[PDB]
């Protein structure tokens, strides 16, 4: 309604109204609560809502309306102080520190506005920042002589000194220039001996846990800073590590500290810093013992419990042992006096490590890497260790996660839906910590292994859960023994195994332990190729669980076979003793049988493998014959659909006959995939034909565009021609990547592909061009663009400007042709740049203007290469040395260059290339301080050098682009920036100093001398 | 039985999208910006009853951050979202947690690594640590392919309700009317049926 | 819960649009399973279907007779069709829906299904 009001400032504020229009966001709903919220907004936005802070201070009821209020102060405080005039900046401060004393005396305030006094901390932090200590050198004597004076003053000192040393210490980096963070760091050491007497006085004195909780908030900070010797020459550690763990007001934040103290590397040659190191660690660990919980205690379920901060008390317990540990438990592990507090804390962590919480895991998990890492190499450490190694490979083998490759899942027992990917690095972590804890004593690891496989065959333990823990955990440690040990191992575990899908029966069960014996044999390799018979029947079960109706089962069984033959290939090709055959020779024949029930892309998978074995025989002549006999399905099914093609060019409508091709060519891709190089002769069978046909259904999509409208090609059926002509490109692409004759692919494979694919592209309408050409485009110009120079010219001509077209008006439409497109200049322009000095005029400067609009994108992909491209356009002219061309380039282009760059680094809206615009900036800018550009870039009295030049266009430059900056500033950052340009760690260190500089008024111009 | 939960990150890590997922269940694939913040109720159904999230999905980019800090005010819950697809946004979530625990100084707080779903992933996992001091839960999560998208509202009820074994259930479901479609503007819906029939349906190459 | 009183005459994993004829877009609205369930009492077929992990209905309204599937012009694998009285949300709005499902094979025993429902309905 009437809320905009408050918005009209001829008039005095209404405060009541303010207040309605608050309550109306915080408490109210609906359209009510988001008008407000937009009134809030532009009364906050407006650059005089500052002078009505103190009269929102003085006259509200609302403490969320202060608070807004004390938001538009900072706003003032922060990016506008220093434009005030004098007398406005004393006020400010005299009424924020006035309302924090107010504040504070009032103890019903104090007890009950708790944001609204943070808020005003905060505040009065930010005014320090600017003020302090150079005018206003006696505010900490003043603070800690107003400690006195009351205890909610004292309490509240701390949170303003916590907060100061944050955004000194903490958060400076980002927020100041390096000269005023040092400015203010090195304030706050010269006035610490103070700050850490009021603080050792309070933990010492004790008045109530309100202000030591706060006196300990404020140490957790100042332990990110201060000397050792605050901490180690004072009785501070014995508070810590007694007193104040006894509460469980301060507990939580005692341990915070003793982890902070911890994670410091302590003078390692003082005997007493040591002594103190392992006494703050005994009487933490006392403490716990006996005021929180014994070692027995159930921490699992304690915190499934989650009464309290149980929780949150564990999760520091645990952080607090793991840091100190890893750090120190060589001052432990010599001394026999010490040895129970080691292991007593070892033994903890064992505890801790059974709770269920993913991420606490992860956190005690990579404690222990850090150990058995260690114990594997440490002389004389293990048998120290022996008992807590024993439980942990029963901890890790009952809590492995499922790997990758197990497909099966319960719901009932079904198959997989997604990539569990924050599983995956969990499982490469147990599994690394399992095999160190294997190399360390194999025999406990089997005994343990075995009796828990024995108690399942027994149904002593049998479920789900346990065989599968085990099976994955027996996979995990493939590797870790003797050749002979795992043989009787893997035997005996596969004995047992089949024991149990034999008693086990119905359909759930034989899924599970099918999966399990498949992950297991998967994962031992070395066994399978010393034991042929028994590889031989694993491939054939695999086989016949390809025709399994369980779908789970079916497609595990298909990855499992590519990950055997992936290892064991050698032993399909060779004949093997009692073999009238290479087994090769026997898939290859039934091929048809054993993948009739398999959907295409296990198919696919399935020629995949196979040609993972041809390409292990290396006579030509008896390769080409596998690869022939491999390829006899498919190459009879395209010798079919090609002359039904050709004869009548019509039947390619079938949407079946489309299925039927893409599948063929799909089948090539799998193929190809593996063999590489080997594939050409299966290529050169169907190149021909194939070149023909992706011409035929591009003429068939081309029609239906043309009769349907765009909407056509949405369509199965156009979808489907796409497709093929898609695997085409893929096809061709990935045999030239791998392509080791590459006098063929330019002699053979180019010249019909480029005139298959490019004037196709060029004269489709922009829906209907496949970013696939680009991308086959830049690896033929990655593998022989040096070979074909005309070639890469006519890539040019067909793709640039047209893709430009689609891409140059904003920056979402055709995000894939995006992306390959500035892939398809980097490389044509790192490879076959002459194909750009060839271009036009007109074009030239497209491409330039290309690569600037690339840096302007925010996708990553794009704007990276987008910088790669201009900086390596610059050394490709920089090489052509003194010359014409170089020369009208700079001329044209260099200024171009310079402040695009300038304004992607500043616009605060692609921070993520910073790395990379600085460089490319300095490799400008060091252009013309190196007199590596051969010509005037000016049209200024004459002589004149481009140096000087280059200084007034940028000191022009900026003024305009930040006039709230004075002269003195720019001049200051441009000679500091122009004298670091062959130091690319102080150049950047300048422009971060620039990036403050600029998002305030009045920033110091001498801070750019700071290197 | 309603509580607040305030929403931050950066611009661009999925917030409006993940929020307007649990809504609608649609996925929005354009960029709009969200300005200042909005607010949405959210309620979820579980065998402790109705819990009712009031969702304040405030805004990354600075150039719209509106009130700021001023969002947090009487926040019971947070969720602080970034993009692993992008490690500018890892390296800012300690200066987002900074600025809500000033204001919100015991409450519980998720941290969320959205895109998970995007084959080139940046902020590897052995990586994401920041949350372990802090007392922070960490999901994985896809906005657009729903891996994970319920685990941070699932453990934000548990404890705001004080229950670990708190669980989702269905809600139930009443018998539905037997409406006879209108004939006055049954020659309507050839046209508004026309139109759907000939708009094609997102993401046709997706499992579902 | 309020489904025990009821058959599952046909269950299918599906993914349900609703189309928002201002925008000129569709807009998934839940993915989960489709379940067609007969009152026991009034021999009456709805579908029923809800989201996958917060288990919230996305679709609760009678297979009526007057309704037909259509195919959708990007599609071989989904139908569209016209609703009057839904009511997943609450109040029974009228919605046009599409629901696509995993293969061509899903689709057409759905239409099958579907198509039976109504007969039963017709009674
Ligand atoms: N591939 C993918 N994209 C996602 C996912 N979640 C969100 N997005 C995309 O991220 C982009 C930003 O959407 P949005 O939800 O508004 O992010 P935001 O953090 O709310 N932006 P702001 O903070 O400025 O208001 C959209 O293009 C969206 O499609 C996801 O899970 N996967
Ligand atoms: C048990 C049973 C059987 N006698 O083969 C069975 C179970 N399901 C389906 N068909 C038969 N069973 C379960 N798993 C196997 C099995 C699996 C593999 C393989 F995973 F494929 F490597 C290998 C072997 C064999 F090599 F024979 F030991 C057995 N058997
Ligand atoms: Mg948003």
């Amino acid at each position: 309604g009437s809320m905009e009001g408050i918005l009209d400032f001829s008039n005095d504020l209404d405060i009541a109204l303010l207040d309605q229009v608050v309550s109306t966001f915080y408490q109210g709903s609906g359209v009510q609560q988001k008008q407000a919220q937009e009134i809030l907004t532009k009364f906050q936005d407006n650059p005089d809502a500052w002078q009505k802070a103190d009269q929102i201070l003085q006259f509200s009821t609302n403490p969320q309306s202060k608070f807004i209020a004390l938001s538009i102060l900072d706003k003032l405080i922060t990016r506008k102080w220093k434009l005030l005039p004098n007398d406005h900046r004393i006020g400010i401060r005299n009424f924020v520190v006035g309302m924090i004393i107010s504040m504070c005396q009032d103890d019903e305030v104090f007890k009950t506005q708790k944001n609204l006094i943070n808020k005003s901390d905060l505040t009065l932090v930010q005014i320090l920042k600017q003020e302090w200590p150079q005018n206003w050198p006696e505010f900490i004597p003043e603070l800690i002589g107003s400690s006195s004076s009351s205890v909610n003053v004292c309490e509240n000192n701390m949170i303003v000194l916590k907060l100061l040393s944050e955004e000194v210490f903490d958060f400076s980096a980002e927020q100041m220039t390096q000269a005023k963070a040092l400015h203010l760091k090195n304030s706050m050491s010269k006035e610490f001996e103070q700050i850490f007497k009021l603080c050792f006085q309070v933990l010492e004195q004790g008045s109530s846990s309100s202000l030591i909780v706060a006196t300990l908030e404020s140490l957790l900070r100042y332990l990110h800073w201060i000397p050792y010797r605050y901490i180690y020459e004072t009785n501070i550690l014995e508070l810590l590590s007694t007193k104040f763990m006894t509460s469980p007001d301060t507990r939580a934040i005692t341990l915070k500290c003793l982890t902070e103290v911890s994670n410091l590397k302590i003078p390692q040659d003082n005997d007493l810093i040591k002594r103190q190191t392992v006494l703050f660690f005994q009487n933490t660990l006392q403490q716990i013992a006996t005021s929180v919980m014994p070692v027995t205690a159930d921490l699992k379920a304690t915190y499934a419990n989650a009464n309290g901060n149980d929780q949150s008390f564990l999760q520091d317990l645990a952080m607090f042992l793991t840091t100190y540990l890893a750090r120190n438990r060589a001052l432990l592990e010599s001394d026999e006096s010490l040895r129970e507090l080691l292991l007593n804390a070892h033994q903890y962590l064992i505890q801790l490590s059974k709770i269920e919480e993913r991420e606490l895991f992860k956190t005690t998990l990579d404690y222990w890497h850090n150990l058995v890492a260690d114990l594997f190499y440490e002389p004389l450490k293990k048998h120290i260790y022996e008992e807590i190694c024993s439980q942990l490979r029963l901890v890790i083998i009952e809590n492995m996660v499922r790997p990758e490759e197990v497909l099966v899942v319960e719901n009932e027992i079904v198959r997989e839906f997604v990539k569990e990917s924050d599983t995956i690095q969990l499982y490469k972590s147990e599994r690394e910590v399992l095999v160190y804890l294997t190399h360390l004593n194999v025999i406990d690891t089997e005994e343990i292994m075995i009796s828990k496989l024995a108690r399942q065959i027994d149904g002593s333990e049998w479920s789900w859960h346990n065989i599968n823990t085990l099976s994955w955990a027996i996979g995990s440690i493939s590797g870790t023994m003797s050749e002979d040990t795992e043989k009787r191992f893997v035997v005996t575990v596969i004995k047992d195994l089949l024991g149990l899908c034999e008693q086990k029966r119905g359909k759930d069960n034989k899924a599970v332990v099918a999966s399990d014996i498949m992950y297991v044999v998967g994962q031992y390799p070395r066994f399978l190729k010393a034991h042929w018979n028994f590889l031989r029947t694993v491939i054939l079960k695999l086989f016949e669980f390809m025709h399994e109706t369980h779908e789970g089962v079916q497609d595990m069984a298909c990855d499992t076979f590519i990950k055997i033959v992936q290892k064991c290939k050698y032993h399909f090709v060779i004949q093997q003793p009692r073999e009238s055959e290479p087994f090769i020779q026997t898939i290859i024949r039934d091929i048809q049988k054993t993948t009739a029930d398999l959907q295409p892309q296990q198919v696919h998978t399935f020629y995949k493998a196979c040609g993972i074995i041809i390409s292990e025989e290396r006579s030509v002549a008896e390769r080409n014959r596998l690869l022939s006999d491999l390829m006899q399905l498919p190459n009879m099914a395209w010798d079919t659909i090609v002359e039904q093609s050709t004869a009548n060019p019509t039947l390619l409508l079938d949407s079946e006959t489309v299925k039927i091709i893409a599948n063929i060519i799909k089948t090539n891709v799998a193929v190809c995939t593996s063999m590489g190089a080997d594939f050409y002769p299966q290529l050169g069978h169907i190149y021909y034909n194939m070149l023909q046909l992706y011409r035929a259904v591009s003429s068939m999509i081309s029609a239906q565009v043309a009769a349907e409208g765009l909407i056509a090609t949405k369509t199965p059926k156009v979808r489907g021609l796409r497709t093929i002509k898609k695997e085409i490109l893929k096809l061709v692409e990935t045999y030239i990547s791998k392509a080791r004759n590459l006098d063929d692919v330019v002699k053979v494979l180019v010249e019909p592909l480029l005139n298959a694919v490019l004037e196709d592209y060029m004269n489709n309408v922009p829906d209907a061009r496949d970013a696939e050409v680009l991308n086959c485009m830049t690896t033929v110009v990655e593998k022989v663009g040096h070979m074909i120079p005309q070639g890469v010219i006519l890539i040019l001509q067909s793709v640039f400007e047209c893709t430009l077209d689609m891409i140059n008006k904003d920056f979402t439409e055709y995000p894939e042709h995006r992306v390959e497109f500035y892939k398809l200049l980097k490389v044509i322009n790192e490879k076959s740049f002459a194909a750009f000095l060839e271009l036009p005029p007109a074009a030239f400067k497209l491409f330039v203007d290309a690569i600037c609009w690339a840096f302007k994108h925010n996708n990553r992909d794009v704007e990276v290469n987008g910088l790669q491209i201009a900086l390596d356009l610059v050394k490709n002219i920089e090489r052509m040395g003194n010359v014409p061309f170089a020369n009208e380039f700079h001329k044209n282009y260099f200024f171009i260059f310079v402040s695009e760059t300038f304004f992607v680094l500043t616009d605060s809206d692609h921070k993520s290339g910073f790395s990379k615009q600085a460089l490319l900036l300095m490799k400008l800018i060091s252009l013309v301080y190196d007199n590596k550009i051969s010509v005037p870039l000016y049209q200024v009295p004459q002589g004149t050098s481009n140096q000087v030049y280059l200084s007034q266009y940028l000191a022009n430059m900026l003024s305009n682009a930040f006039p709230h900056l004075t002269s003195e500033q720019i001049a200051s950052f441009l000679s500091a920036l122009t004298k670091q340009c062959k130091d690319l760690v102080v150049f950047k260190g300048t422009l971060r100093d620039f990036l403050v500089q600029i998002k305030e008024v009045g920033g110091d111009p001498t801070d750019y001398l700071f290197a | 039985v309603q509580f607040k939960l305030v929403l931050v990150g950066d611009g661009g890590t999925g917030k409006t999208t993940f929020v307007k997922r649990h809504l609608t269940g649609e996925f929005e694939k354009k960029y709009v910006a969200t300005l200042g913040v909005e607010v949405h109720p959210l309620v979820f159904h579980t065998n402790r009853g109705p819990i009712k999230f009031n969702v304040w999905d405030t805004a990354g980019q600075e150039k719209f951050g509106g009130l700021r800090d001023g969002y947090y005010i009487q926040a019971q819950c947070a969720i602080i979202m970034f993009d692993v697809t992008s490690r500018v946004t890892y390296k800012n979530v300690p200066n987002w947690h900074r600025d809500l625990v000033r204001v919100c100084e015991n409450i519980p707080i998720v941290l969320c690594g959205n895109k998970v779903d995007i084959k080139d992933r940046k902020v590897k996992a052995k990586s994401i640590v920041f949350h372990r001091k802090k007392n922070l839960q960490y999901y994985d999560i896809s906005a657009k392919s729903n891996y994970n998208f319920e685990k941070p509202f699932l453990w934000l009820a548990r404890k705001l309700i004080g229950d670990p074994n708190l669980e989702f259930v269905a809600m139930p479901a009443l018998a539905p009317p037997e409406v006879v479609m209108d004939p006055a503007l049954a020659a309507q819906y050839e046209h508004d049926l026309e139109v759907a029939q000939t708009t094609a349906l997102p993401d046709e190459d997706d499992d579902l | 819960t309020m489904e025990e009183d009821e058959e599952v005459l046909y269950k299918v994993r599906a993914k349900l649009f609703r189309f928002d004829a201002d925008a000129k877009e569709w807009k998934e609205r839940g993915t989960g399973d489709c379940k067609f369930l007969k009152n026991k009492k009034t021999n009456k077929v709805r579908i029923l279907m809800r989201r996958d992990k917060t288990l919230k209905i996305c679709a609760n309204h009678i297979i009526a007779p007057e309704y037909t599937l259509k195919p959708n012009v990007g599609s071989d694998r989904s139908w569209v069709y016209a609703c009057t009285a839904d009511i997943a949300e609450g109040e029974a709005e009228a919605f046009t829906f599409a629901i696509r499902f995993g293969s061509k094979e899903n689709a057409d025993k759905f239409k099958e299904e579907f198509e039976k429902a109504q007969e039963i309905n017709k009674k």
